RNA sequence: GCUGAAAGCAUCUAAGCACGAAACUUGCCCCGAGAUGAGUUCUCCCUGACCCUUUAAGGGUCCUGAAGGAACGUUGAAGAC
RNA sequence: GAUGUCGGCUCAUCACAUCCUGGGGCUGAAGUAGGUCCCAAGGGUAUGGCUGUUCGCCAUUUAAAGUGGUACGCGAGCUGG
RNA sequence: GUGAAGAGGGAAACAACCCAGACCGCCAGCUAAGGUCCCAAAGUCAUGGUUAAGUGGGAAACGAUGUGGGAAGGCCCAGAC
RNA sequence: CCCGGCGAGGGGAGUGAAAAAGAACCUGAAACCGUGUACGUACAAGCAGUGGGAGCACGCUUAGGCGUGUGACUGCGUACC
C-alpha cells in the first residue's frame, strides 16, 4: 500500500514485562495531507502527492503556494509521492494519520544516510590495511594495485576507490512495529534507521513479507 | 560547368508511411535506408540529407526466415567488465519491438553526423496508429 | 609523473576558463554619510547603518 | 514426458502440447531525461511608446524590471573547494 | 641511445576442462554414503608449524579449502627474505 | 616472381599474395583482378537444380532410417514387408 | 604643467628632418604572449590535411552568378629522419 512521511526524533529503549529491552527509533508522523492525485488519463500512472509539517508563509514561493491552494490545504516542508496498489482511492485535502500502520507488523524505512565526506578505501570499502612496519614506505592505508599490466591497460569501471561516503538515499527493510500512538503522532520501530536526528523518513509497509 | 549539388535549405522532404506486418526485416530496412539517404532522388548528394521522412507501423509484426525468431541474438556491452548482455529476437519484440527496426536500419546507414541525422527522420511505432496525421503522410507499399 | 607531449595554447586556455574573477555585484550605501561600502562591513570613515560606529 | 505420422508397428517431434536448475529476463535496493530520442504533470510571472532600415526569427532609443534567482550575512549531525 | 626478475603484501578481473552449493541420466544405485557422465560460472572457496620459497610435508578446521589466463596479473602501489 | 628500390585497384585492415608498371593536366570513355540488397560505385538480372545446417562464415578419425541423384539386385496379387 | 609615494612609470608641451630616434635609444625578423574584428565551434571520436562543398561576412561588380576570409557536412588519409 501507500506509506507516510515522518521525522526522526531519536532512539530509546522499550522495556517489556518479560525482561527484554527493545531498541526503538522514534518517528514523528504528523498528519499527511494530499496535495495532488495522479491518474493514467492525465499523468500515465496512479499515485498521490502528500506534504506534512509547516513552512514560513514569507518563505513559500508563489508557485508552491498555488499548488497547495488548488488542493485547499496548508503548506508543508516538502512534497513526496506514493504509488497506489490498484485498490486504493484518495482525495485531495484528505489527511492521513499514523493509524494506517496499525495492522502492518513490519515496515521499510527510507532516509538520507549521515555524511562522512571524502572517505578512504579502508572506511568506505573495508579494504585491508597494509603493514604498519616491516619496511612499509608511505603505504599504510593506501589502496595498492588498481589493475593489471599491458593487458587491458586501464582501470575497470566500478573499481572501488576513495570518494564521497554517505549522504545518500538508504532503505532498511523489514523493521518490526513496536507501537503506534496516534494520540501523539508517534511510530516506534525496532532497530536503527538511516539519517540523523531531525531528518526526513519515508515509512512504507514491508514488501518482502 | 560544375556538377549540381543539393542545398539543405531548398531540398524537398516528403512524408511516407509504411506497414511492416509480414515484411521481411532486412529486405524492408534496406529500402528504408535507401530512402532515408536519398538514393531514390536524382538530386542525391552524399554530403546532404536529401531523404524523406518515413513512418513504420506494426513493427511488432515483422517476419524473419528460418529459426531467427529464437536464434538471432542482439549483443551489447554496458562498459563494465561483466557488461556483455544479450537478448533474442523474441525477447526484444516483447520488451521493445521498435528497436528491432531501428537497429537494422542504423547499421545500413552511413556512420557519422549525417547518417545520425537521417535516422531521426525514421518514426517507428509498434501499433497501427500514429500521431503525425498533420504531415499528411502518403502510403508506401514497400 | 611528467608529460610525454607539450600541451597547447588551447588546452592552457581551456584550463583557465574557470580562473576568471568575480566583481562585487553592487556596493551598499550608508543612510547618514551616503558613503559606498561593502555590505555588512563598515565604511572607511567609520559609519555603519547610520550609527557612527567606531571612527577612531 | 503426452498425443503422434513419415515408416499400417514403434517413436518426446517432423505439425501440435505439457514439466524442468543458485545460470538468463523480472521481482528487492541505488543512480538515472546530456534518454541531443533532451520526456510528463501541477503551479507561478510578464498584456508598453516610438524610431531607423539591404524590411527581417532585423536593429536601436525611452519607459518598465515581474515570478524567481544570485550575491552578502548568521550557519548546519552538509562539506577538500 | 634500459620492456626492473622469484616469493610475500594490497587490490583484483576473466575463462570453465566446476572444489562446494543447485538440476539430472546410468550404476556391479536397497537405505545412508559413494562411483561415473551431462547441464550449470549466481555466489562462495581455511588458519597455522618448518622453509626466502612457489610447491610440499605436518597439525587443526571447513559445505568446499577448484583448475587456469591476465608481462609465470599487480615494485611511477609496498616489501627486499 | 615480387618487395627491397614500386605508387595505383582487390584481398575488411595486411612491404613479399591477385590485377597492374604513376612524365603533367581534364567534373571524358573502355576494361583487369575483384565485384553488383544497404553501409558502398554497379543485377533484390534470367534459366534449371541443391542446402534448412545461418551450413555458407574454422577443423579430424569415427558415428547416424538427414536429404537429392544414379547404376543394379533380392522377395512379391501362387498375396510380400 | 598634470596623475603618482617631494616615487617608479607615464600623458602633454618643447627640441629635432624624424622621439613609432628618449638614452631598457639605427634598422627591429622568428619563436613566444596579447587586444580587436569576421567566420566557425558545446551529440561529436583518431598525423588534423586533401578532394568535394552549403551557409555567413566583406570587396568587386557599367546585376555579370568573380575574388578574399571562414569551413557546417562529406570521400580518402596512421608525421619526419
Ligand atoms: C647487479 C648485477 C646483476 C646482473 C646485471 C645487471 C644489469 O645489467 N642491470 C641493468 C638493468 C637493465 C634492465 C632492467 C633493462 C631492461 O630494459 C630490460 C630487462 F628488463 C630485460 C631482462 N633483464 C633480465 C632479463 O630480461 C635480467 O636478467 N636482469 C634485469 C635486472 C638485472 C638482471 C641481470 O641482467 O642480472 C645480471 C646477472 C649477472 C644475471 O645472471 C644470470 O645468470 N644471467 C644470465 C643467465 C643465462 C642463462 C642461460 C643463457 C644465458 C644467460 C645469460 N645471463
Amino acid at each position: 500500500m501507500i506509506g507516510l512521511v515522518g521525522k526522526k526524533v531519536g532512539m530509546t529503549r522499550i522495556f517489556t514485562e518479560d525482561g527484554v529491552s527493545i531498541p526503538v527509533t522514534v518517528i514523528e508522523v504528523e498528519a499527511n495531507r494530499v496535495t495532488q492525485v495522479k491518474d493514467l488519463a492525465n499523468d500515465g500512472y496512479r499515485a498521490i502527492q502528500v506534504t506534512t509539517g509547516a513552512k514560513k508563509a514569507n518563505r513559500v514561493t508563489k508557485p508552491e503556494a498555488g499548488h497547495f491552494a488548488k488542493a485547499g490545504v496548508e503548506a508543508g516542508r516538502g512534497l513526496w509521492e506514493f504509488r497506489l496498489a490498484e485498490g486504493e482511492e484518495f482525495t485531495v485535502g484528505q489527511s492521513i494519520s499514523v493509524e494506517l500502520f496499525a495492522d502492518v507488523k513490519k515496515v521499510d524505512v527510507t532516509g538520507t544516510s549521515k555524511g562522512k565526506g571524502f572517505a578512504g578505501t579502508v572506511k568506505r570499502w573495508n579494504f585491508r590495511t597494509q603493514d604498519a612496519t616491516h619496511g612499509n614506505s608511505l603505504s599504510h592505508r593506501v589502496p595498492g594495485s588498481i589493475g593489471q599490466n599491458q593487458t587491458p591497460g586501464k582501470v575497470f569501471k566500478g573499481k572501488k576507490m576513495a570518494g564521497q561516503m554517505g549522504n545518500e538515499r538508504v532503505t532498511v527493510q523489514s523493521l518490526d512495529v513496536v507501537r503506534v500512538d496516534a494520540e501523539r503522532n508517534l511510530l516506534l520501530v525496532k532497530g536503527a534507521v538511516p539519517g540523523a536526528t531531525g531528518s526526513d523518513l519515508i515509512v512504507k509497509p514491508a514488501v518482502k513479507a | 560547368m560544375k556538377t549540381f549539388t543539393a542545398k539543405p535549405e531548398t531540398v524537398k522532404r516528403d512524408w511516407y508511411v509504411v506497414d511492416a506486418t509480414g515484411k521481411t526485416l532486412g529486405r524492408l530496412a534496406t529500402e528504408l535506408a535507401r530512402r532515408l539517404r536519398g538514393k531514390h532522388k536524382a538530386e542525391y548528394t552524399p554530403h546532404v540529407d536529401t531523404g524523406d521522412y518515413i513512418i513504420v507501423l506494426n513493427a511488432d509484426k515483422v517476419a524473419v526466415t528460418g529459426n531467427k525468431r529464437t536464434d538471432k541474438v542482439y549483443y551489447h556491452h554496458t562498459g563494465h567488465i561483466g557488461g556483455i548482455k544479450q537478448a533474442t529476437f523474441e525477447e526484444m519484440i516483447a520488451r521493445r519491438p521498435e528497436r528491432v527496426i531501428e537497429i537494422a536500419v542504423k547499421g545500413m546507414l552511413p556512420k557519422g553526423p549525417l547518417g545520425r541525422a537521417m535516422f531521426r527522420k525514421l518514426k517507428v511505432y509498434a501499433g497501427n496508429e500514429h500521431n503525425h496525421a498533420a504531415q499528411q503522410p502518403q502510403v508506401l507499399d514497400i | 609523473a611528467v608529460q610525454q607531449n607539450k600541451p597547447t595554447r588551447s588546452k592552457r586556455g581551456m584550463r583557465r576558463s574557470h580562473d576568471a574573477l568575480t566583481a562585487v555585484t553592487s556596493l551598499s550605501v550608508d543612510k547618514t554619510s551616503g558613503e559606498k561600502h561593502l555590505r555588512h562591513h563598515i565604511t572607511a570613515d567609520g559609519y555603519y547603518r547610520g550609527r557612527k560606529v567606531i571612527a577612531k
